[PDB]
């Protein structure tokens, strides 16, 4: 199932490769130490509402 | 925008305004990055110098947030033709960079096979903009948005009067009516993943607003990826 089980778990974009699932993020992201995760790099990282 | 809610602070920080030499809102536009807007081709057609305004979800008066900004570059599609409306779309440079700020984002761009296969699968995007509450109407004063349902794209095609393109989608209801409208056009179509917004399309088209058994038509991100990649480093 990989990408096409829940995203492979990723947060963001996923890809197989080897039969196996890669996370990757947008720009202004970077992927976490679990190798799922987008982690913003700054304030007003895209695709995020303000509402705080 | 045609029913749908009002934009409330911070929810549709990504939507640009174009406005002409009267200070005038006449199409959308969605915020790429600090110094990039996307739009439709068609709306360059609508306005013989024009800037665009940032943070605004109110034309009657100011707040404080809202930001012009002049246009250094345009970069309209070289095969977009008014016969098909087909390739409609354009990138806009800004001589000076946006500053973000609540109500002042940009949306993500996704990639392109992960987009087609999630995101546009989903059940419904959301369409935001300035354009008329009612077919026969003037522009909103106030930034409304509407989550519409993606549509068949052979549902689509079956209801059209035009030919709908690979570059083009449909989204809206078959009964329920509300939808994009005049003066929509240009602006984003947004798709939520996990609280994250990526563009998926651009306002382009409709046979009226809101009409039953008639949908509004995008053009589609994914289509023009690479494309949007060489416009905003050329
Ligand atoms: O785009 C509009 C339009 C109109 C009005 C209003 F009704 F306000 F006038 N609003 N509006 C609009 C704008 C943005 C969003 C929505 C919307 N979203 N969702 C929803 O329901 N509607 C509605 C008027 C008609 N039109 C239009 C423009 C272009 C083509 C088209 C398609 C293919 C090839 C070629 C052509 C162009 N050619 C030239 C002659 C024509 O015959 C064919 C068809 C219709």
């Amino acid at each position: 199932k990989l990408c096409s089980l829940d995203n492979g778990d990723c947060d963001q974009f996923c890809h197989e490769e080897q039969n196996s699932v890669v996370c990757s993020c947008a720009r202004g992201y970077t992927l976490a130490d679990n190798g799922k995760a987008c982690i913003p790099t700054g304030p007003y990282p895209c695709g995020k509402q303000t509402l705080e | 925008i045609v029913g749908g809610q009002e934009c409330k602070d911070g929810e549709c920080p990504w939507q640009a305004l174009l406005i002409n030499e009267e200070n005038e809102g006449f199409c959308g536009g969605t915020i790429l990055s600090e110094f990039y807007i996307l739009t439709a081709a068609h709306c360059l057609y609508q306005a013989k110098r024009f800037k665009v305004r940032v943070g605004d979800r109110n034309t009657e008066q100011e707040e404080g947030g809202e930001a012009v900004h002049e246009v250094e570059v345009v970069i309209k599609h070289n095969r977009f033709t008014k016969e098909t409306y087909d390739f409609d779309i354009a990138v806009l440079r800004l001589k000076t960079p946006i500053t973000f700020r609540m109500n002042v984002a940009p949306a993500c761009l996704p990639e392109r096979d992960w987009a087609e296969s999630t995101l546009m699968t989903q059940k419904t995007g959301i369409v935001s903009g300035f354009g008329r509450t009612h077919e026969k109407g003037r522009q909103s004063t106030r930034l409304k948005m509407l989550e519409v349902p993606y549509v068949d794209r052979n549902s689509c095609k079956l209801s059209s009067s035009f030919i709908i393109t690979q570059n083009m989608f449909c989204a809206g209801y078959d009964t329920k009516q509300e939808d994009a409208c005049q003066g929509d056009s240009g602006g984003p179509h947004v798709t939520r993943f996990k609280d994250t917004y990526f563009v998926t399309g651009i306002v382009s088209w409709g046979e009226g607003c809101a009409r039953k058994g008639k949908y509004g038509i995008y053009t589609k991100v994914t289509a023009f990826l690479k494309w949007i990649d060489r416009s905003m480093k050329t």
